[PDB]
């Protein structure tokens, strides 16, 4: 893959930050049902 | 002025601005600096100067 | 050049918006017709091909494309070989004449330069590189071998690549250590700050890359704005607050480009707002960000996860802290936040080595500790000796 990127621990996990907006919403969505 | 001393007899001439703005940033080039500057504005400043 | 390579990211990156590739070749599409882009235009065009750059006139035409922009004609290719061949057959005699007259040796580099240009214009990583030889060649000049600099930093950022270049670049910059007087040292640092940006730069030239400004960016190697985005988006996700909150806390340089761009309005703004420590208005600003900022550039895009999540950490670490204590609730709650996902990821530091968090799911609550003189003492200590046993070994492996 490619050949040098900024490497290790590790590839992560992905689909977290819109998962986050998405509960960000969802979030402040339940904190909007708060 | 003779041959065999000077042969090709060449002469300068005086420059200006550009030549100036030239040799600003030929000199302003050398020192350290920052951007947000025009040097011609500084060699249009500039008059009666030389390099 | 310039917006060719990020117009093709932009492109090569489209996600969100058909405009993210549309609005790019867009332009590559009248850019294509302004040079002769084909040579790279066409790996280019297989550069983004197999995802949505799929459909061409040469290489591939694909529905599952949602380029069509990545098109060719092989006009363009006449238009090219014409535009390529008056190019070539102009400098040529040109140059040859400058050969034939003996006619300067920068100036017999001079067209040589010329023959460069088009190669980035053509997009050929070629001859302008055997051009630039032939032209350093000529070269008397520190000022030529600065050419170096301004054709591998077109060569390598073309395409935005990588190494030589910037070895290049090293190579070019360790020559003379006038380093372009105060400027070069910038353009070194600028694309430094950008073969490192690849991915990294993070601490390392994130700084020099905010070091200078506005001292340099190039128009055809990037942008002012670029740099400025570039250099606090890492400065900022990496660099020490002091410093952030003694520089990007804001600079005229900001100050001039603040929201100038609008574009990013975040980066350091609602991270600034994050340093405003809000719960929620940053943990939006966030993707507000990223996507308005990581997503749509070079690098930012690339190395993503890094900042995401760092950030994420960032807020977790500086800003919200471990926290220390404080039941995880009022954290994970009384910010009208998902408690256990946010935990999760949250927890996700806890062994991550970072976290001196100390994290109880049940009672939601956190703690820290010291850590001690741990840091980096021996534990790298076995890396090296190693490194040794590489040569103890590749020494008694030199023998016979």
């Amino acid at each position: 893959q490619t050949n040098i990127w900024e490497e290790n621990w590790d590839d992560v996990e992905v689909d977290d930050d819109f998962t986050n907006e998405l509960k960000a919403e969802l979030d402040r969505y339940k904190r909007e049902n708060q | 002025l003779r041959p065999g001393r000077i042969d090709r007899k060449i002469e300068f001439p005086p420059p200006s601005v550009a030549a100036r703005a030239e040799i600003l940033r030929i000199h302003s080039r050398k020192m350290n600096l920052t951007r947000g500057i025009n040097l011609r504005k500084v060699a249009e400043k500039m008059n009666g100067c030389s390099g | 050049n310039y917006e060719v390579s990020e117009k093709a990211f932009l492109l090569t990156q489209s996600k969100v918006s058909i405009e993210q590739r549309k609005e790019a070749a867009e332009f590559v599409l009248a850019k294509i017709k302004e040079e002769e882009m084909a040579p790279y235009y066409k790996y280019l065009c297989e550069e983004y091909l197999v995802n949505n750059g799929q459909s061409d006139l040469e290489h591939d035409e694909k529905s599952d494309s949602l380029n069509e922009w990545i098109k060719f004609d092989q006009e363009l290719y006449n238009e090219l070989c014409k535009k390529n061949e008056s190019k070539i057959k102009e400098l040529n005699e040109k140059i040859q004449k400058l050969e034939e007259d003996d006619e300067g040796e920068l100036e017999q580099a001079q067209a040589w330069i010329n023959l460069g240009e088009y190669y980035a214009q053509i997009g050929d990583k070629d001859n302008a590189e055997k051009t630039l030889g032939k032209s350093l060649s000529k070269a008397i000049s520190t000022g030529a071998k600065i050419d170096v600099m301004l054709t591998i930093a077109r060569l390598g950022f073309f395409y935005n690549d990588q190494l030589y270049v910037k070895e290049k670049l090293e190579a070019v910059n360790s020559m003379i250590e006038k380093g372009g007087d105060w400027e070069r040292r910038n353009r070194y640092k600028t694309y430094y700050g950008i073969h490192c940006l690849a991915v990294r730069n993070f601490k390392e030239a994130a700084k020099l890359l905010v070091d200078s400004l506005a001292t340099f960016t190039s128009i055809e190697l990037t942008s002012y704005e670029s740099i400025a985005t570039y250099a606090s988006v890492t400065g900022l996700f990496t660099l020490e607050r002091t410093d952030l909150k003694s520089k990007v806390i804001d600079s005229p340089e900001l100050l001039s480009l603040i929201s100038t761009t609008a574009a990013l309005q975040s980066i350091s703004s609602l991270t600034i707002s994050l340093y405003a420590s809000d719960y929620a208005s940053y943990f939006p600003y966030l993707l507000e960000t990223y996507a308005n900022v990581l997503i749509p550039c070079k690098y930012l895009n690339r190395h993503a996860d890094f900042f995401v999540r760092e950030m994420r950490r960032k807020v977790y670490a500086q800003l919200l802290e471990s926290y220390k204590t404080l039941s995880l609730k009022s954290m994970a709650s009384a910010f009208g936040v998902s408690v256990a996902f946010l935990d999760n990821d949250l927890g996700k530091f806890i062994p991550n080595k970072q976290l001196n968090c100390v994290i109880d799911r049940v009672n939601g609550i956190v703690e820290t500790n010291r850590p001690d003189n741990k840091n980096a003492q021996y534990h790298l200590l076995v890396k090296q000796g190693d490194g040794l046993l590489t040569k103890l070994q590749k020494y008694g492996a030199a023998v016979r």
